[PDB]
């Protein structure tokens, strides 16, 4: 239902493919690729969100970017460095929220990546994207001259929907770098000025709020307690690399961009065959480039259909 | 599992949504947290891939087939009887002929 | 197949060039012949009037955004109609 | 064609879970032990291989099966309809009938 | 029209050039002034 | 390898414009009513279809 | 037979692609393209007066 | 240049930008037999066409 992007935050994801060929943890994961599009546009779902500065407030060159930080916070930096890519580079044209839409070359992966110089990074996965057509003649690019079939192709206008995702309430998040064990015991150094949460069972069940006072207990390992800033605001999809909240149920909705609409859509038209007369038969002499679909039916009660692409 | 119609809907927004696909799910072995499954070829576009010639092709008797209402229009076969009731106002008298 | 020229810093509703009159196109047939646009050649700076068929200027069009972005500095517009299915262009330059 | 959404997955901290029964498309969960999972900031939990993680899973229709769908139907006994063109002395008509 | 022999001379730069390549028009339904044509395939290269 | 070759096409504002037969190699020439060219400025004839 | 270049002038074309994939106006209409050499090379005649 | 489906050609000034491409099937080719991907250093001097 909603639109409101000063509700929602980018998150860290889990891809598979870094650009040191390792699955590293990644603020430009994509989890869901698009490509049922007559004119080979694709939509790409990033978990960085676009079109949108740090607080949300919607001018269309700065996008939110979920840093890595010893502290936990969000950032924003130019929309001019997110180049997408399959097999070679290829054409942004459209962003909202999460999702973008590219006009890309055949190839076989996808790949976004932002093109800083400062924390540059990349995310591939796999999807066999290649070059469709429409009609019965196979063609490279739409010609001047020929019939107007209708074909489905995707919108460009953000505010159009074909689509509805579940957005919902955030899980904790724990560090390691809020702790210091110096001593036989262990101390909570959380941030500066925050609430941070602790939930230690070294002997007995404990919990509690901490804001930023070093506490001890009767505790020996440095890793028997564990503790998350305490924000729970914000709100983040359902991605399968994250903790669930104990509630976990439905608060917002958001739109999925780019309709898939009708539009006509134009066809070429091929070279018509010459035919020569014998007896109960005839005999068709015909060209073409490219692979052309001929199919052919008699009038009867058997039809004894044929269909074949000659080239 | 694995042909056409492992998803079943009564109609396209409802919610009685019937399934199976063949998901099984798998133990995790890395020490990242992620969930690791596995699912069987969707069975629509494996039916997509080789359909075969529609049947805008293959009727006999050579018809057109329309779709929205689904008709099978203007195709010939057969002899249909019929009675015309003419007005008699429209005829002439043998003694004009 | 047209050609537009509109003139830089402009507002919002400003008329630029009407379409229906330049090709033999009736009024009410528009609304009976399936007049939109083409989805892909849509702009932001641009909406249009499905009725009688001109064409306004949606946001301030700004020189230097879209000449950066296409460095021709112009514009391009598809509009379609279903009853005969034909398509054409129509092209804005702005200066 | 469909598309399988998984939602998060559900770790308890040293203790046990289990699955309940669902009625989504194709619902699947099995639970598992002795996990311990790491975030970008590591050990999300406190106890060495002494807690579990839960699993679960299943469908529901694409975003582009509105114009990408397949109606399937039943048909059965055909009932034909004529348009006719009659004319007889110089008078046409244009008749359609069962 | 699409075999050796698509197009013939007596020399190679005179004008006595009889031809015949089932070349054929179409009639133009983009409102730009242009000229379409359909046409055989090339005789000689298709030999070759 | 032959080369075919287009010269550019005759437009004349409504009136009728039959073509002529020559002697080139395999001439070919029909008559289109009802056009109404573009050229980068548009409306090419002064007198509609 | 001239050489005398200054007594032609270029033209505009009209392109089955453009810049962003549409029949547009231009004036680097490409006319013919020739491929009979024998180290791949191509002879490119467009609407435009190139030197 | 290498083979490939379309010939493409445009200025790349940012004062003006345009292209116009053909489809043209061009493929590589050789000489006489033993097909090659580059011109080798020992071989046989045969006659060839090329352009100036
Ligand atoms: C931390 O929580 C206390 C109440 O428990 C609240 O008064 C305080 O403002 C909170 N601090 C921050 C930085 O939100
Ligand atoms: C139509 O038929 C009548 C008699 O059948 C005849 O008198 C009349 O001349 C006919 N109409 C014409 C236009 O000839």
């Amino acid at each position: 239902i909603t639109d409101d992007f000063t509700l929602t935050s980018p998150y860290l994801g889990f891809c598979p493919y870094c650009r040191h060929s390792t699955p590293c943890f990644s603020p430009i994961k994509i989890e869901n690729v698009w490509d049922e599009s007559d004119d080979g546009s694709i939509r790409i779902q990033v978990s960085a969100q676009f079109g949108y500065n740090q607080a949300g407030t919607a001018d269309v060159t700065k996008f939110r970017y979920m840093s890595f930080d010893h502290d936990h916070d969000i950032k924003e930096d130019s929309m001019e460095k997110i180049a997408i890519s399959t097999s070679g580079p290829c054409r942004r044209l459209g962003h909202k929220g999460y999702f973008l839409l590219a006009q890309c070359p055949p190839g076989d992966s996808v790949t976004v990546s932002i093109t800083s110089g400062a924390s540059e990074n990349s995310c591939t996965v796999e999807k066999k994207i290649r070059r469709k057509f429409v009609g019965r003649e196979e063609y490279l690019f739409p010609p001047v001259h020929g019939k107007l079939v209708k074909c489905h192709v995707y919108d460009h206008l953000k505010e159009t929907s074909a689509g509805y995702i579940t957005m919902h309430r955030p899980g904790p998040h724990a560090y390691k770098s809020y702790l210091e064990e110096a001593s036989g015991e262990v101390y909570i150094k959380p941030p500066s000025g925050k609430n941070v949460t602790y939930e230690c069972k070294c002997g007995d069940y404990s919990t509690g709020i901490v804001s930023t006072r070093t506490k001890m207990n009767g505790c020996t390992k440095a890793k028997q307690c564990i503790a998350y800033k305490s924000d729970q605001t914000k709100w983040v999809f359902n991605s399968p690399d994250l903790i669930r909240h104990t509630d976990h149920s439905v608060q917002g909705k958001l739109h999925i961009p780019f309709r898939l609409t009708p539009t006509v859509c134009p066809v070429p038209l091929a070279h018509t065959p010459t035919v020569t007369k014998w007896f109960k038969g005839i005999t068709l002499h015909l060209t073409a480039m490219r692979p052309t679909l001929l199919t052919t039916r008699k009038l009867g009660l058997r039809a004894d259909a044929t269909a074949e692409w000659i080239t | 599992p694995g042909a056409f119609g492992d998803i079943q809907a009564s109609s396209l927004d409802a919610t009685d949504i019937v399934a199976r696909t063949d998901i099984r799910l798998l133990k995790p072995s890395v020490k990242n947290i992620h969930v690791p499954y596995t699912q069987a070829v969707s069975g629509y576009e494996m039916w997509k891939n080789n359909s075969g010639r529609p049947l805008q092709e293959t009727a006999p008797f050579g018809c057109k087939i329309e779709v929205e209402p689904l008709r099978a229009s203007n195709c010939a076969y057969g002899h249909i009887p019929i009675s015309i009731d003419i007005p008699d106002a429209a005829f002439v008298r043998s003694s004009e002929s | 197949q047209l050609h537009y020229t509109v003139q830089e810093e402009q507002e919002h509703g400003t008329f630029v060039g009407n379409i229906a009159e330049d090709l033999g196109l009736d009024i009410t047939k528009l609304s009976a012949r399936g007049f939109q646009t083409v989805p892909n050649s849509r702009t932001p700076y641009l909406d249009l009037n499905l009725e009688t068929g001109v064409l306004y200027v949606n946001e301030k069009i700004d020189r230097e955004q879209i000449c950066k972005q296409s460095p021709s500095c112009v514009l391009h517009l598809e509009v379609f109609l279903e009853n005969p299915l034909e398509l054409f262009q129509v092209e804005i330059e702005v200066l | 064609k469909f598309h399988t959404v998984i939602p998060s997955p559900q770790v308890k901290c040293c203790g046990s879970l289990e699955c309940k029964a669902s009625s989504k498309a194709d619902y699947t969960c099995r639970v598992f032990g002795g996990v311990y999972p790491f975030m970008w900031g590591g050990a999300q939990c406190f106890c060495d291989s002494e807690n579990t993680q839960l699993s679960e899973a299943y469908v529901e229709f694409a975003p582009d099966c509105t114009i990408d769908h397949a109606v399937a139907l039943k048909v059965h006994t055909a009932a034909l309809k004529v348009g006719l063109r009659i004319v007889y002395g110089n008078t046409t008509a244009h008749l359609d009938t069962f």
